[PDB]
């Protein structure tokens, strides 16, 4: 299917991605545009952070979705 | 003197102790607690969670009071989130962890979903043809707004601006072109939540290669009208006022998370609150602060 990432900036992208791939696949995607290393993203849909291990189905993402792309801040 | 009780950090712990002192300035979200941990009186987060909130929402019941919060992050260690308990972690990752944790909780309903939910509009309409996608109303738990770029004056308004501005998507399938082509998409908010979460994306990606914290100071208000932002054109005003402000000092690696909040009625006096001290601070100090977590209420 096809589904949307929000960027760092704002900008968002378009993804290639098949529900039974993982969202460390995932995040091995927007590295591949945005450059950032899978540790350091943190993608959340629906108010949920997505959990690296888990695939796209148990969240039930489905196609033109809109996942939202963040980084971690520790203090 | 209208002080709350601080809280003990036990080893880098103060982005836990930084988001409580917010929630529990949040009356609306205390409210909802105890009306949804009122059916157990027919273990869980929600009792661990309110019993912290309900004694940092009053004035302290002695001198220098000084709790502590680590009994929360046990149990979120046990079931929802593993981290340490030393280790310098992001307040806004642990409030969808206690979010997450809250509408699990409820899933297992007479009783209404908590306060920060709400659900936003995304509308995409090809630039070839003009015709308009469905719309697709995704929930949100908070609004992580990235921070623009001379920009004179910087404002939480121009920030929620750019996040609710149209953009054009390349390379999408249009159902009717049937194709790939160009579209124009737009994120509006459809429903707002009672309580809104405001997060200020610190944490940008430099042109070399690595992150760069985001020092700029974003102008806010006490007071903030959403009506600007709705999806939807009805008559419903829509007016927030400011409850908490949580704060980061410091780089990406280390950093320091402090907290200002309204003192509790047993109003208009503002607490800086930095782990275990507590101290009176002016709304001007407040207004003047580096915003990482912005908490409204509607009004
Ligand atoms: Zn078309």
């Amino acid at each position: 299917m096809q589904i949307f990432v929000k960027t760092l900036t704002g900008k968002t992208i378009t993804l290639e991605v098949e529900p039974s791939d993982t969202i460390e696949n995932v995040k091995a995607k927007i590295q591949d545009k945005e450059g950032i290393p899978p540790d350091q993203q943190r993608l959340i849909f629906a108010g949920k952070q997505l959990e690296d291990g888990r695939t796209l189905s148990d969240y039930n993402i489905q196609k033109e979705s809109t996942l939202h792309l963040v980084l971690r801040l520790r203090g | 003197k209208g002080l709350v009780p601080g809280l003990v950090n036990l080893g880098n712990t103060c982005f836990m102790n930084s988001l409580l002192q917010g929630l529990s300035a949040c009356p609306a979200f205390i409210r909802w607690l105890e009306e949804f941990t009122s059916q157990y009186s027919r273990q869980y987060l929600s009792l661990t969670l309110l019993h912290l909130l309900k004694a940092l929402s009053c004035q302290e019941v002695t001198d220098d009071e000084v709790l502590d919060a680590s009994c929360l992050l046990d149990v979120l260690r046990m079931y929802r989130w593993q981290i340490s308990s030393f280790e310098e972690q992001d307040a806004h990752e642990l409030f969808h962890v206690i979010t997450s944790s809250l509408e699990d909780e409820r899933d297992r309903h007479w009783k209404s979903q908590h306060p920060f939910h709400g659900r936003l509009t995304s509308n995409m309409v090809c630039k070839h043809c003009e015709h308009q996608s469905p719309v697709r109303f995704d929930t949100f738990d908070s609004l992580s707004l990235s921070i623009p770029a001379w920009g004179h004056p910087l404002t939480l308004d121009h920030c929620l601006h750019h996040f609710i501005s149209s953009e054009s998507v390349r390379d999408v399938v249009c159902d009717n072109c049937t194709k790939r082509t160009t579209f124009v998409k737009q994120l509006k908010l459809g429903k707002l939540p009672q309580c809104l979460c405001i997060h200020l994306q610190r944490l940008s990606w430099s042109s070399h290669g690595t992150p760069l914290k985001r020092h700029e100071h974003v102008q806010f208000n006490e007071d903030l009208d959403m009506d600007e932002y709705k999806y939807h054109s009805n008559a419903s005003t829509y007016l927030f006022r400011l409850m908490a402000v949580v704060v980061h000092h410091g780089d990406m690696h280390s950093g320091h998370f402090v907290t200002y909040r309204r003192s509790p009625p047993s109003s208009n006096q503002w607490l800086w609150v930095s782990d275990d001290t507590v101290r009176k601070a002016s709304l001007q100090e407040v207004l003047s602060s580096s915003a990482y977590l912005l908490f409204y209420e509607r009004v």
